């Protein structure tokens, strides 16, 4: 329900050179997830593949991982937990892996890990890091969200931030980074529609 | 970087003690914290340990029952109670932060506070 803390969402690119990046998709009536560096929002269809790219200036130590945890984004609603609403809790969209409270899932991994915080109560999902394949100057996450912003119940079409950490295996934080999202039906053109209220 | 302790001094014997640590840097929410003490003769041993972020813990077997370890990030303060103190408990205790070999062990901590006496007493007498 409440949590008595609030993560911190301040960007720490760190000792590793910690980046996100996005594919730069467009915004097309096709394209299924779209970010927008004007806003540092990301606009996507539920559960439908979220690219997130890991960029890093030098190969963090073995044992590294990776955590993604929504919260409000409006500081009013941040000790709210972020959760799915209880038609999509209770529907049968299950992988077998992720809990079915859970917005945020792993897509392509059998190595992710999820998390019920006994404490905090929040929701998180995490996945080793890997370096990136050869050939290539990141690492690709792939990423569902399985509600939509306007889910009521759940979001209730209040914005939320992802907020990706790097987190070494001694307990140190070795990068941090975020980015807003929406979940929606027309990623493309509501992403058009909000970079309207700019200019 | 820079780890100062508080909370030590004179503590009735089946009482508690509260410790913190804080360091004066912004860098400090990015470091695990760990707490450690030493008795006179003895060599330097384990308590506890918190990640960044406070969510995940860890403590020694021996004091795990009676020990808690937290910390506050806005205030850049890690906090050790351990309860139901005896003899055994007098030491020196020592804050550490941003461990590189792992979970639980006494060395590859970047940074170490000074220090500070905790003394478990029943009082005073003729020596
Ligand atoms: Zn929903």
């Amino acid at each position: 329900p409440l949590s008595s803390s609030v993560p911190s969402q301040k960007t720490y690119q760190g000792s590793y050179g910690f980046r996100l990046g996005f594919l730069h998709s467009g915004t097309a009536k096709s394209v299924t997830c779209t970010y927008s560096p004007a806003l540092n929002k990301m606009f996507c269809q539920l559960a439908k593949t979220c690219p997130v790219q890991l960029w890093v200036d030098s190969t963090p130590p073995p044992g590294t991982r990776v955590r993604a945890m929504a919260i409000y984004k409006q500081s009013q609603h941040m000790t709210e937990v972020v959760r799915r609403c209880p038609h999509h809790e209770r529907c049968s969209d299950s992988d077998g892996l992720a809990p079915p409270q859970h917005l945020i899932r792993v897509e392509g991994n059998l190595r992710v890990e999820y998390l019920d915080d006994r404490n905090t109560f929040r929701h998180s999902v995490v996945v080793p890091y890997e370096p990136p394949e050869v050939g290539s100057d990141c690492t690709t996450i792939h990423y569902n969200y399985m509600c939509n912003s306007s889910c009521m119940g759940g979001m209730n079409r209040r914005p939320i931030l992802t907020i990706i950490t790097l987190e070494d295996s001694s307990g140190n934080l070795l990068g941090r980074n975020s980015f807003e999202v929406r979940v929606c039906a027309c990623p493309g053109r509501d992403r058009r529609t909000e970079e309207e209220n700019l200019r | 970087v820079q780890l100062q302790e508080s909370g030590g001094g004179l503590v009735q014997a089946g009482g508690s003690l509260r410790l913190s640590c804080a360091a004066s840097e912004r860098t400090f929410s990015t470091y695990a914290m760990g707490w450690f003490r030493q008795a006179p003769g003895r060599e330097r041993e384990f308590l506890a340990q918190i990640n960044w972020s406070g969510t995940t813990t860890y403590y020694a077997e021996s004091v795990k029952d009676r020990t808690t370890i937290s910390r506050d990030n806005a205030k850049n303060t890690v906090y050790l109670e351990m309860n139901n103190l005896n003899a055994d408990d007098t030491g020196i205790y020592f804050c550490a932060a941003h461990p590189q070999r792992g979970w639980g062990s006494t060395l590859g901590w970047t940074y170490w506070g000074q220090g500070t006496q905790v003394t478990v007493s029943s009082g005073g007498g003729g020596s």
